[PDB]
RNA sequence: AUGGUGAACUAUGCCUGAAUAGGGUGAAGCCAGAGGAAACUCUGGUGGAGGCUCGUAGCGGUUCUGACGUGCAAAUCGAUC
RNA sequence: UUCAAAUGAGAACUUUGAAGACUGAAGUGGGGAAAGGUUCCACGUCAACAGCAGUUGGACGUGGGUUAGUCGAUCCUAAGAGAUGGGGAAGCUCCGUUUCAAAGGCCUGAUUUUAUGCAGGCCACCAUCGAAAGGGAAUCCGGUUAAGAUUCCGGAACCUGGAUAUGGAUUCUUCACGGUAACGUAACUGAAUGUGGAGACGUCGGCGCGAGCCCUGGGAGGAGUUAUCUUUUCUUCUUAACAGCUUAUCACCCCGGAAUUGGUUUAUCCGGAGAUGGGGUCUUAUGGCUGGAAGAGGCCAGCACCUUUGCUGGCUCCGGUGCGCUUGUGACGGCCCGUGAAAAUCCACAGGAAGGAAUAGUUUUCAUGCCAGGUCGUACUGAUAACCGCAGCAGGUCUCCAAGGUGAACAGCCUCUAGUUGAUAGAAUAAUGUAGAUAAGGGAAGUCGGCAAAAUAGAUCCGUAACUUCGGGAUAAGGAUUGGCUCUAAGGGUCGGGUACGAUCAACUUAGAACUGGUACGGACAAGGGGAAUCUGACUGUCUAAUUAAAACAUAGCAUUGCGAUGGUCAGAAAGUGAUGUUGACGCAAU
């Protein structure tokens, strides 16, 4: 046969991102000194939309503590946010939205974006638009704070991680229906190469797994073992069940 | 094409320098097979490909 | 390229020491209807503009033509 | 007079993509094309830029927000659960 | 000749017409002559003192 | 109704090959090429456009003198009336109210 | 089988440019008017939306299974589209 | 296509003249990009090539011809390419572009044995290559050749870099004044450092303004018709870069305080966060006047001549109009799960280092004055003959300018400017062909099948069903009218009143009425056939280049599956290697 094109996605060669108008790397603020056992105050200059994504960001300038410096941030912006504000950086800063606080030191659920799984990431989970996190338990000692995940997991993280106050801005962007064809067209112009898709079931056997026969259907089961090799792996990768989803999550 | 680099206007000229017949006082020389320019070339016949 | 309205000022660019040529032109125009005049136009060349001074009065245009220094080359046209 | 009777901002789409379908569209456009009020200046003149951005054409003053309405009910009760958070933290 | 003839309104007919109404003459044109003379005099009028604020702020939103 | 061709190798019509026709003194027409127009100077803060100050091409800031390019106030060719007068009128206030702070706190403290 | 050369055609992505008459229809927003047990309904303007439509340039290539078929042409030509 | 003359041994084909035509401004015209390379131009010339011819030629022989500080390249960066320090690999080499690098260089001093050692402080990015359509310092007109010109000549400019003096400006209140203000001026000290702006940006819709063209009136010239008429038809009347003064929608300042709300746009937005109004400030796109510059160019008249040739005169003026065409520009609106590059470079601001004044100092962001601006390109075609198609091939090849009429129309048809008149010709008019057509009566009986052809067709008025996702269907279906001429009515601008109207000027737009003709009139051109149903794909879109355009593929919507980063998916011989990823479940991947 001929490798198919989930395989040829890995060369990287066509199938890159489209980063020409992508404002920058949207990361948190640094660790460095000044919020570890104080804060510093930072201004909002103005909340831009990021191609490529649907949230809106935000530049977030701050004082250099070192050098006679004006330092700007590039931050996902929380809804609230707005031009002009100020905003508190540090572990001593209050608890209101759009403040860039630690885990350890927010009471028990609050609502927390841009956060932190490892300290000092400048930026993770909770990042896109509408999305958020909540603290479910501290534990002091072997300090650790118990959080959800926006799928729903729950996930333990160092209690000196970072977050900024609230939920990302944006919110309900995909209760629309994009009604038509080049809509999505625009929508992955600036996103990726990934749109159109040809059904692999409508193709030829040397193309892909599912394709040929008298009709088009699949043939084998489309549900693909872990253990199975690039190549194999075209269908349902991994699944526990299948069908229509009947019943609730029963994690 | 107009714009041009030193380069294709240098190899044009040792083209148009080689592009006419055969000096006539060789063909009396002793000893002489000549008889024409067998590398002569023209615009529209063939091409450089420079 | 400029033009000056002040005499005083085109006998004192006049002897700038980098003016080597000036011309003066005659041109018949006309103001109203009535009559015609003339009109001459003095030009000097300095080194990075040409000063035309404008003159109506033939009087004092003609005043302005020994009025120039000798050592000018005066062109006339 | 009344141009058309139910269609009403989804008109552009003709007979097109069903009528389920254009009557999703026709209450996000309407939100997302409304003018909604100014929190800073009191007027009527916030307007949409680009989802999640709400620029006051009056006082200049640009707010995040949701994708199509200013502010997201899911946001609205967030800012509420922080405040009385916060209220107990120095109470 | 023909343009002097088209003066007096000859060859105007139903027989020498191919574009439709608002192709000759685009109806909006129409209305902005229409709309820009009734301005034009209703400001003439408030200059001369012949008519109030008042009055002539409801026949601008009945114009 | 003459008709006009572009006076530099560059055929197409591209931003920077902008042409107007013109009559020279030959009878002819001619199409002169012309230069991008230039965009205003804006405020540091408001971003609006600052009046008092020369419209040119970035370069042909360099050629031209002092007065061109700058006004007279404080943060002068730089930011707004209205803008330079904003911070002038916030600086004082708060300079006033960190006093205010200042002599407030060490009364709490100083009763206690 | 080994080692090389090709994306000057063509395929797809990205970067930077460039091109695209004249009509028909008439969406939101806005103005005025009319009927009115209220509630509300109706009419006339305005406006100029749409992967809308007739139709040029352009891009294409349905039928004549037309011409040609040792051609103009190793795929073109006319009409229709 | 034709007639004639010239040349020659020879003319259907060369030249010249005349006549008849065509391309008809999204040209058979004038310029370029890619490509070609001398095809450009002159002279001589026809053995070969131009599928006839040949005296001609993009042929043959011999020569001539491309002139830049301003036009490009040269500089920046984009997607990308790619050294280095390293890490793999037996290895040719692969990864990787700031990465586990001691990674580099600018200002000012100090000595004037003097080279730059030595006083110092500042700097942390980081090789380089990559666009003749992106970004970008600066040149215009007239003339000139056989052949070149934004490059030569004449004139008139500007930019950069570098030396540099005078005038000007400023100070004993040491580093300017004026205005309430928006702000102004000829300048009017400001090191390190930091901040801001320009560079710097989508598309469509309609509206305002400008420019060129188009149309048109008077006047001063020239040409054409003139049996008759025509104060007539055609044609010239132009003003560059650069400079000074002034000119602006928007924006902003001062006064003042608003409901009986007002102002206002084609489009409905704004005002106690200060509306209306009164008075000012600013951007200089753009326009006007003036310098350039009439001395140039254009159009005519008169007088001499083998002649290298000329000379002398005039005039080159003043207006009008617009849903016009093309193009630039402004203020807005619509649209987006799309919101529509980067850097070099240039300026400004904050800051106060240092340097300074009186018998004298300081500014080269004011003016004037001095010198230099290297290298390579530049001719020509750009295509039914200069490129690519075996060729001088009915194919292919990116782009700029675009006259008058008819007409909605850069439709179709005719014409002006400009360019062609090129494709072997002659004689006859059999069959059969290709292309174009018409047919009495019938009207699909032909044929697999109405294939082909015909019919309908523009515009105005009237009228319009089933069904429907209420948006459509719909131009449904179905009727009437359409010329010419003479009239009628309505639709505008600007000026005129002690603190109703009148005059003048100018657009085609619609409606109506008589009359008139072999019942004709979207008179050529141009231009939907319609209806009732079944199968199938929802739609727009895409593909088998060169036998299949579809019920195929795509698509929205729907649904499922995997993955929280020590991860999912995938790439790699390997790597201190990679794509998504500048990403983070409203995501990425797979169906
Ligand atoms: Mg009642
Ligand atoms: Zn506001």
């Amino acid at each position: 046969g001929r490798v198919i094109r989930n395989q040829r996605k890995g060369a990287g060669s066509i199938f890159t991102s489209h980063t020409r108008l992508r404002q920058g790397a949207a990361k948190l603020r640094t660790l460095d000194y000044a919020e570890r056992h104080g804060y510093i105050r930072g201004i909002v200059k103005q909340i831009v939309h990021d191609s490529g994504r649907g949230a809106p960001l935000a530049k977030v300038v701050f004082r250099d503590p070192y050098k006679y410096r004006l330092r700007e941030e590039i931050f996902i912006a929380n809804e609230g946010v707005h031009t002009g504000q100020f905003i508190y950086a540090g572990k001593k800063a209050s608890l209101n939205v759009g403040n860039v606080l630690p885990l350890g030191s927010v009471p028990e659920g609050t609502i927390v974006s841009n956060v932190e799984e490892k300290p000092g990431d400048r930026g993770a989970l909770a990042r896109a638009s509408g999305n958020y996190v909540i603290i479910i338990g501290h534990n002091p000692d072997e300090n650790k704070t118990r959080v959800r995940l926006p799928s729903g997991a729950k996930k333990v993280i160092s209690s000196d991680a970072r977050g900024v106050i609230g939920v990302i801005a944006g919110g309900g962007r995909v209760d629309k229906p994009l009604l038509k064809a080049g809509r999505a067209f625009h929508k992955y112009r600036l996103k990726r190469n990934s749109w159109p898709k040809t059904r692999g079931v409508a193709m030829n056997p040397v193309d892909h797994p599912h394709g040929g026969g008298n009709h088009q259907h699949i043939g084998k089961a489309s549900t693909i073992s872990r253990g199975a090799v690039s190549g194999q792996k075209a269908g349902l990768i991994a699944a526990r069940r299948t069908g229509l989803l009947r019943g609730s999550q029963k994690t | 094409a107009a714009q041009k680099s030193f380069r294709i206007k240098q190899k044009m000229a040792k083209a148009k320098k080689q592009n006419r017949p055969l000096p006539q006082w060789i063909r009396l020389r002793t000893n002489n097979t000549i008889r024409y320019n067998a590398k002569r070339r023209n615009w529209r016949r063939t091409k450089m490909n420079i | 390229a400029r033009e000056i309205t002040d005499i005083k000022q085109f006998l004192e660019l006049t002897r700038r020491a980098d003016v080597k040529t000036a011309t003066v032109k005659i041109n018949k125009k006309l103001n109203k209807a009535g009559k015609p005049f003339r009109q001459t136009k003095f030009k000097v060349r300095g080194s990075s503009s040409l000063y035309t001074l404008v003159i109506n009065d033939a009087g004092k245009a003609k005043k302005l033509i020994q009025s120039l220094p000798p050592t000018l080359k005066v062109n006339r046209l | 007079a009344k141009r058309t009777k139910k269609v009403g901002i989804t008109g552009k789409y003709g007979v097109r993509y069903g009528s389920s379908l254009r009557r999703q569209v026709k209450k996000l456009e309407i939100q997302q094309h409304a003018r909604y009020d100014c929190s800073f200046c009191g007027k009527k003149t916030v307007k949409r830029g680009a989802a999640g951005i709400w620029t006051c054409s009056c006082c200049k003053k640009t707010v995040a927000g949701g994708a199509y309405t200013v502010s997201t009910a899911a946001a609205a009760t967030v800012r509420s659960t922080i405040r009385r958070l916060r209220e107990m933290v120095e109470a | 000749a023909h343009a002097q003839s088209k003066r007096e309104g000859r060859h105007s007919g139903y027989g020498k017409r191919k574009g439709t109404r608002e192709a000759r003459l685009p109806s909006q044109v129409v209305w902005i002559r229409r709309l820009r003379v009734l301005r034009r005099l209703l400001a003439k009028y408030r200059d001369a003192g012949k008519i109030d604020k008042h009055l002539y702020h409801v026949l601008y939103k009945e114009s | 109704a003459q008709r006009v061709t572009f006076r530099r190798r560059n055929p197409y019509n591209t931003r920077s090959n902008k042409i107007k026709v013109v009559k020279t003194p030959g009878g002819i027409l001619r199409a002169q090429h012309v230069k991008k127009l230039a965009t205003r100077p804006k405020c540091g803060d408001c971003g609006s456009a600052l009046q008092g100050i020369s419209t040119l091409r970035p370069r042909q800031y360099a050629t031209v003198s002092k007065t061109h390019k700058t006004v007279s106030r404080a943060y002068g060719g730089s930011r707004c009336a209205n803008c330079v007068k904003e911070r002038i009128i916030r600086a004082f206030l708060i300079e006033e109210q960190k006093i205010v702070k200042k002599v407030v706190k060490e009364q709490t403290e100083a009763a206690k």
